[PDB]
């Protein structure tokens, strides 16, 4: 029993997006049907819901510019969105809310002006100058690229990492990402992987 | 139907139990005798994890150190032992009637031993210079509480203006938390001074804990 959201993306103000909602082991005909979205500040609102009967339902704040529809036949949720406003940014979850809530992963919608730009990463080591012992601080600086979702890892096998949360600067995010290990073991190679779908790119850093 | 609960609890101690609140403005509870009350849990950058449902069911791969009681209007989710993975957000919401509406969310803190910030900074390195432009950057890792102030000093001297901070949240493993500061500048005003401190004053320490490079 999964749900699965599909179709989110960048899109300008005024556009309009449509994402699709397809699941195994639940039977979107027998229930009230609904989409929500998680704002950035993170509480949920309501955006749409249908019922088994067909009777759609939306609040105000989406009205006339959101249509929620579902497709018997292929068990699909769709959500047509128009005259999408940058407030209509946010996680669209697809969800079965009677008795026992499931709700799927969620896909993001963006709906800016701003280009996507990939991101600059430049490795963040210690040098000549300072302490050098036991369990050495190395990182990664992740910096001017738009859509947000980014994604690091290291040497896809490491705890004592600390991912910082994105800070907006001038129009682009720019973040960070510190992992600590035994100097007894810098000779090993400590590689940062930072992936940005939004562009298919995904950089990858030896440090030293 | 509105769900209220608080937005914080009270520090609680690895191994003792927790408490979180939550009260409806409308009965819950159905004609059925079900009561539609539902808890979830948020982590940073994870997604909602249903935790309880009907008020007293759990989730899949919910251990038994949860539990919810109540009656239709107030409820308790307890949580025996809390351990450390245990912080995140909890929320509180209703599936009775349609307009979903969900509680503002109860963050789970959690109580440790004082401890001392891990700092450490770095130069700009030559790929971003070359780029033209350069940031200074260090990391206060590891430190608890959070209460933290951070100053930067170019060649000695006050500076702020192009300081950018960023905190986490409470470590799931060591119920720490982790500052990054970065000071970004022109590879001009770089390449004029030399004298950089990260100074950072944990306001439960003392000797401001300092570091710096030229
Ligand atoms: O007819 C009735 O009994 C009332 C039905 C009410 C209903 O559909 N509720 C309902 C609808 C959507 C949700 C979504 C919850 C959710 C929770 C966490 C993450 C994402 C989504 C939760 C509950």
């Amino acid at each position: 029993a999964a749900l699965l959201e599909s179709g989110g993306g960048l899109v300008k103000p005024g556009g309009s997006l449509k994402l699709s909602c397809t699941a195994s082991g639940i039977t979107f005909s027998r229930y009230i049907m609904s989409w929500v979205r998680q704002i950035p500040e993170k509480r949920l609102e309501w955006v749409a819901s249908i019922s088994s009967g067909g009777i759609t339902y939306y609040p105000d704040s989406v009205a006339g510019r959101f249509t929620i529809s579902r497709d018997n036949v292929r068990n699909i949720l769709y959500l047509q969105m128009s005259s999408l406003r940058s407030e209509d940014t946010a996680l669209y979850y697809c969800a079965r809310g009677q008795g026992r809530p499931y709700w799927g992963q969620g896909t993001s919608v963006t709906v800016s002006a701003a280009k996507t730009t990939p991101p600059s990463v430049y490795p963040a080591a210690p040098g000549c100058g300072d302490t050098t012992g036991s369990s050495v601080t190395l990182g990664c600086l992740v910096k001017g690229y738009f859509p947000e979702p980014v994604t690091v890892t290291w040497n896809s096998g490491g705890s004592s990492v600390h991912t910082f949360p994105a800070l907006l600067q001038s129009g682009l995010y720019t973040m960070s990402s510190s992992v600590t290990v035994p100097s007894s073991t810098w000779p090993s190679t400590v590689t940062c992987s930072v992936a940005h779908p939004a562009s298919s790119t995904t950089v990858d850093k030896k440090l030293e | 139907a509105a769900l209220t609960q608080s937005p914080v609890s009270n520090p609680v101690t690895l191994g003792t139990s927790a408490s979180i609140s939550c009260r409806s403005t409308k009965s819950l509870l159905h004609s059925n005798g079900i009561t539609y009350l539902y808890w979830y849990l948020q982590k940073p950058g994870q997604s909602p994890q249903l935790l309880i449902y009907q008020m007293s069911n759990l989730a899949s791969g919910v251990p038994n150190r949860f539990s919810s009681s109540g009656s239709g209007t107030d409820f308790t989710l307890r949580i025996n032992t809390v351990e450390a993975e245990d912080v995140g957000v909890y929320y509180c919401a209703q599936n009775l009637e349609l307009p979903p509406t969900f509680g503002a969310g109860t963050k789970l803190e959690l109580k440790r031993a004082d401890a001392a910030p891990t700092v450490s900074i770095f130069p700009p390195s030559s790929e971003q210079l070359t780029s033209g432009g350069a940031s200074v950057v260090c990391f206060l890792n590891n430190f608890y509480p959070k209460d933290i102030n951070v100053k930067w000093k170019i060649d000695g001297s006050e500076r702020q203006n192009g300081v950018l901070n960023s905190w986490t949240d409470q470590d799931s493993k060591d119920s720490t938390y982790s500052m990054s500061s970065t000071l970004t500048l022109t590879k001009d005003e770089y390449e004029r001074h030399n004298g950089y401190t990260c100074e950072a004053t944990h306001k439960t320490s003392t000797s401001p804990i300092v570091k710096s490079f030229n």
